[PDB]
């Protein structure tokens, strides 16, 4: 679903992604932004205020786990629905994870990236990751029943 | 629904904005179009290549709108109420579109202000810019 | 926003459904949990299974809820505060499925009631159960 | 992608349909409900009022044609967006119909079919329904640029 040159530029700006700290930065503002998150991730401790959640150690340690399976999908990008299945399964049988806030996390992952990047987050780089985190909160989605 | 936190939050940042407004609310929509082409249904009338003038004219219009929206915090559905009337009734544009013009206004300001763009101001205008969109998809019949 | 005709409509529709409401109410739900499953999330704690007695007694307080509601049209926001409350608050609840349950209500209206489900009496539930949704959502963030 | 099951009823009861009656029904609903649609349709003549809109004779023969297409959409149900790539670009290119409104259309539809049929639109039938109407609306919005 996406053509030579978007994989072009989404593989072309991931490479140079700070993955270990873009992790816990987009996990981080997810739960600041959208507080009603905070519901699910009870046992990480406090967070109680932006900065308890930014420098919380489990927050930036499941952010790292988060950006590593979007690697993993980045590599499984043709076959994003199979990539993402044992995921799916487990936000909606374990975790009663209304697939809507997946949305939320990939906008904020964008944002993010936005924010590291600057000007090199063209409104063409972009458009092809809108393609991607769609394609990820879709294939997160699909194991729903 | 918003708060003192929230509202100053805003003040500060679009102080800092200042002159660049109307470049910003240009491409915010140029990102927009670009992002969610399904936005461009409403535009048919407009010239959308890029860089055009059109384009940025409407944007220092959408920014003009949007600082308004900053000095009328505490009473947005009577400071807004022509464009509620021109948007949720004469041109009826979804409320689906003014997430994803929110979300383009929020990553052209990140691109623009690393420094400024913190989670707590991040959160404070996503705030904002719901709070907008939400006066201006009103009278939806 | 609801007009004279509207809250005739509505209550006219409303007294025909009786006491049949409680019914429809758990009849609404699953076929929401059926064509929606995603609306099942926010239900881990209830036995889902076709026919059961926990969807027949929660269908029953949404439709006491929303006969409620159809006595208070002119001030939904006070009638429904501590629902709105309990949906913002507490459970949390994503808009977007109450839209998916406001359609499987017009659904469950149709199927029973034909021949007072007009082209005008659809409208006016169709606004209404969105008056509904949107009190309900008011304090999402 | 539907299997046999839910392909056998939703053949079943389209089997049962009225072209003429549901078509013009579903689409004057659609005008009545979501008013701001109407926009699209000035050239149909007195929109004015909802009793207008459902004996109005345009309406009627453009709901006939607009279920002619879902009648031909569900022939070729494995291939949905092949049977609306010509119909894409005429919404998108030529009328300009933002895609969020084929929901719209979509849901107005299943309603019309639950008025007609009754305790046989069962719950296990509509999600069947639904599965169709959300392929078409997503066949439809294919194409856009
Ligand atoms: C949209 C992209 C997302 C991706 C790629 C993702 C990925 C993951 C991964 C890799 C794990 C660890 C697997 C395991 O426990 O064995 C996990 C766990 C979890 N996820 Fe997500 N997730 C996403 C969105 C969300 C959202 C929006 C929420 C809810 C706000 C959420 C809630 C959780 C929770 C509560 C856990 C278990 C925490 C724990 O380890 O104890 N996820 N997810
Ligand atoms: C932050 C949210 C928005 C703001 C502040 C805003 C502001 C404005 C302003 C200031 C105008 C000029 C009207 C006048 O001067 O009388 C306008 C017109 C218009 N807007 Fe928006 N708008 C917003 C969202 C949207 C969205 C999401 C769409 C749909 C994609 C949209 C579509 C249009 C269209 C089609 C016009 C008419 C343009 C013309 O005159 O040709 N707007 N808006
Ligand atoms: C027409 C709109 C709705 C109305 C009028 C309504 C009404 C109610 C009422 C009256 C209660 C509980 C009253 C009580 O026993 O204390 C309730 C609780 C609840 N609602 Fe809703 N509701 C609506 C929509 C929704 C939607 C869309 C969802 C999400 C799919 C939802 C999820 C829940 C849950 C999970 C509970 C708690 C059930 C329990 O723990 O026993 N509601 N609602
Ligand atoms: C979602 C399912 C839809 C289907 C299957 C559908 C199907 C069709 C078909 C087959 C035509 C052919 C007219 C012709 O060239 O003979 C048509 C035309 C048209 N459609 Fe749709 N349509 C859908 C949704 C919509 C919606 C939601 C709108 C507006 C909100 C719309 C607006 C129009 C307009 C304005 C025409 C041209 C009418 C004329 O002849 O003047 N369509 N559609």
């Amino acid at each position: 679903f996406l053509t030579a040159e978007e994989k072009g530029l989404v593989n072309g700006l991931w490479g140079k992604v700070n993955v270990d700290e873009v992790g816990g930065e987009a996990l981080g503002r997810l739960l600041v932004v959208y507080p009603w998150t905070q519901r699910f991730f009870e046992s990480f401790g406090d967070l109680s205020s932006a900065d308890a959640i930014m420098s919380n150690a489990k927050v930036k340690a499941h952010g790292k786990k988060v950006l590593n399976s979007f690697s993993d999908g980045l590599k499984n990008i043709d076959d994003l629905k199979g990539a993402f299945a044992k995921l799916s399964e487990l936000h909606c049988d374990k975790l009663h994870v209304d697939p809507e806030n997946f949305r939320l996390l990939g906008n904020v992952l964008v944002c993010v990236l936005a924010h590291h990047f600057g000007h090199d987050f063209n409104p063409q780089v972009q458009a092809a990751f809108q393609k991607v985190v769609a394609g990820v909160a879709n294939a997160l989605a699909h194991k729903y029943h | 629904v918003l708060s003192a936190a929230d509202k100053s939050n805003v003040k500060a940042c679009w102080g800092k904005i200042g002159s660049h407004a109307g470049e910003y609310g240009a491409e915010a929509l140029e990102r927009t179009f670009c992002s969610f082409p399904t936005t461009k249904t409403y535009f048919p009338h407009f010239d959308l290549s890029h860089g055009s003038a059109q384009v940025k004219a409407h944007g220092q219009k959408v920014a003009d709108a949007l600082t308004q929206a900053v000095a009328h915090m505490d009473d947005l559905p009577t400071a807004m109420s022509a464009l509620s009337d021109l948007h949720a009734y004469k041109l009826r544009v979804d409320p689906v579109n003014f997430k994803f013009l929110s979300h383009c206004l929020l990553v052209t300001l990140a691109c623009h202000h690393p420094a400024e763009f913190t989670p707590a101001v991040h959160a404070s205008l996503d705030k904002f810019f719901s709070a907008v969109s939400t006066v201006l998809t009103s009278k939806y019949r």
